[PDB]
RNA sequence: AACUGUCUCUUAUCUUUAAUCAGUGAAAUUGACCUUUCAGUGAAGAGGCUGAAAUAUAAUAAUAAGACGAGAAGACCCUAUGGAGCUUA
RNA sequence: CACCAACUUCCUAAACUUAAAUUGGGUUAAUCUAUAACUUUAUAGAUGCAACACUGUUAGUAUGAGUAACAAGAAUUCCAAUUCUCCAGGCAUACGCGUAUAACAACUCGGAUAACCAUUGUUAGUUAAUCAGAAUAGGCAAUAAUCACACUAUAAAUCACCUAUAACUUCUCUGUUAACCCAACACCGGAAUGCCUAAAGGAAAGAUCCAAAAAGAUAAAAGGAAAAGAA
């Protein structure tokens, strides 16, 4: 097993100068051993992935899935602690900068059936990483207007090189 | 039923990384100001509904005691004193449920 | 017109005979969403036989029936029936809880008799003329 | 022979299934695949060759009539100046 | 009245002639020994010394697939709480099992998913003079039962007690729990006997929707194989 998610959590930074900017706050939060499916998980990691601490705080508690019930219970326990020790001034000032799950170890068994047949039963685990970044999330993509779109087709066209001529 | 061969990882992620597999953002959420809250606009606030089923818990507790027996419903209405309210003559011909606890500040 | 439920027509009656005797008993029952309308016609259309008399046989049959435990029948012609007298309708208030968290996520609701002596429920309250867009609102309704 | 929704000739309701939410979770299978249509070529034979044609990406939902469908050492019968085994007085 | 096109050919640098069993010759990865080297090398001597392929063997992890698949009567005043709706083989012993018993504490694993525990841990338990299990030698015996009487029958069906000898005052040990056993399972069936048929014993509904198609059941205007009778 590997817990390298918490060890990036205790990377302290060289104290930084006067003359240097503030540095935004980053915590790495995870949840080793989830009796949950990774990839049912990951569809709620997707989804939160770039948003405010409050909004998907807000989007958690009106979810039905069992594992929106652990991600708030993990995103409220990240929280905590980066008040506690990431030295996060405001609350409400914490985006979800990443969000991912993992697999985790899972246990063997055999499923018997009624009628001499037999399965493989598995016991499935996983893992669930977050890590927070003090601020709002980053404003969001802007879709290219026609004018940007075709402004970079004539560069393209006069960024072309002539091929093997002198 | 199995495809002829192994489904590929990039096969497999492009389908579940659709969107339409993706789970959607709710904007329908409200704040609560009887309880200071999350709601629902069409839902109603659970934190101030839940001291209401408690209290009629315990008002349903006190009526059960003064019965005495099942199958004992009354023909007559029935109301429920608090604590600092007395019985007074409107009461009269209504079954009276008496509360140790004083009169709710909700409840009115 | 009817919801399909049941194993049979016998048991949908029987389960609101069922429900319908607990809404009596207790005047307010949280049950499923679905349960509470379906059986929010019954409750109303057995006030009005409340109404109809006391002496009125068809109105025993019907509540001997519907109301397993004999008690409520005497409540019924001389608590209900007195209490909605000056009401024309809408004696049950029928209100959608957020759904219960065991699993199935079933859609809860809680149907209550009016005029009750329980506690009020929280009920939805509309915004005050007090707000800027009421008070704008007002403004053009002097002016007509 | 009658009888009846077996049918002429189907319809309706109830239950199961069905569809949605949540929890749990297999099996045969699997060279890799960025996995099209038409004509040709070929061993009855082409998603992958020749020449034409079509073609935003990703998804989603339905049906098994025909190709006298594809097939195996399935099924069936008969043969041998074939073998070998067996019985002998 | 030409051009294109092959390493055919010419040209600069080079080179010195075109299938496959079989046959001659020169190297080399790795490991160890002898003797050296000393950022991983040399000369000799050796070998369990190199695998995309033996119906090869072991382990890990995928694909099918989050697909097949699976589940608890209602309300409340609450899981050893009440009441309501509905179901109808129940209780003892034998056999087997062997703590699965009960209380408490847990909520991970086990229940073919949970709740709840039958799982996990701890502690307790099943009380017997009555329930159950754990001297000798001789002599001498015709006639079934069937309410055994009548009555017949064939299929043929009943130690004792006497005579002697010997002993000479006893209640311990063991079984006793349970929803239990044999079927790989909390199996669907297998499992001896007595009593009795609800007073005993139980819950078909994880939620929502009311798709189609499919399965079961009920109903049919007019008709009646396109009632149970004959050959
Ligand atoms: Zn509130």
């Amino acid at each position: 097993i590997s817990r390298k998610w918490e060890k990036k959590n205790k990377i302290v930074y060289p104290p930084q100068l006067p003359g240097e900017p503030r540095r935004p706050a980053e915590i790495y939060h995870c949840r080793r051993q989830i009796k949950y499916s990774k990839d049912k998980m990951w569809y709620l990691a997707k989804m939160i992935r770039g948003m405010s601490i409050d909004q998907a705080l807000a989007q958690l508690e009106f979810n039905d899935k069992k594992g929106a019930q652990i991600i708030k219970e993990v995103l409220l326990e990240a929280q905590d602690m980066a008040v506690r020790d990431h030295n996060v001034e405001f609350r409400s000032n914490l985006h979800i900068a990443e969000s991912t799950s993992g697999r985790g170890q899972c246990l063997k068994r055999i499923r018997y059936h009624g009628r001499g047949r037999f399965g493989i039963m598995e016991k499935v685990y996983c893992h669930y990483f977050v890590k927070l970044v003090e601020g709002p999330p980053p404003p969001p993509e802007v879709p290219k207007t026609a004018v940007d779109h075709a402004k970079d087709y004539i560069q393209q066209l006069r960024s072309r090189t002539i091929i093997h001529t002198l | 039923a199995a495809p002829k061969n192994r489904r590929t990882i990039e096969v497999n992620r492009c389908r579940r990384r659709n969107p339409q597999k993706l789970i959607k953002i709710k904007n329908n959420i409200d704040i609560c100001p009887e309880c200071g809250h999350l709601k629902q606009k069409h839902v109603l606030c659970g934190y101030c509904y839940e001291k209401v089923r408690q209290e009629t818990t315990k008002i349903r507790q006190q009526i059960g005691a003064q019965e005495g027996g099942p199958f004992r419903a009354p023909s007559v209405e029935t109301m429920v004193l608090y604590t600092g309210e007395k019985p007074s003559e409107k009461d009269q011909g209504k079954r009276i449920v008496e509360r140790n606890i004083k009169r709710p500040s909700w409840f009115t | 017109v009817y919801r399909r439920l049941g194993l049979g027509p016998e048991s949908r009656i029987h389960l609101l005979r069922n429900l319908l005797t607990g809404l009596v008993r207790h005047e307010r029952i949280e049950a499923t969403w679905a349960r509470a309308d379906e059986m929010r016609g019954y409750a109303e259309k057995l006030i009005d036989y409340g109404k109809l008399g006391d002496t009125n046989e068809r109105a025993m049959r019907m509540a001997d029936f519907w109301l397993t435990e004999k008690d409520l029948i005497p409540k019924l012609f001389k608590v209900l029936a007195p209490r909605f007298q000056g009401q024309n309708g809408n004696y049950t208030r029928m209100l959608q809880i957020p759904n219960r968290k065991e699993q199935d996520r079933a859609k809860m609701a809680v149907i209550e008799y009016k005029g009750n002596y329980l506690p009020p429920l929280p009920l939805p309250h509309r915004d005050s003329n007090l707000t800027l867009l009421n008070q704008l609102l007002l403004g053009l309704q002097q002016d007509l």
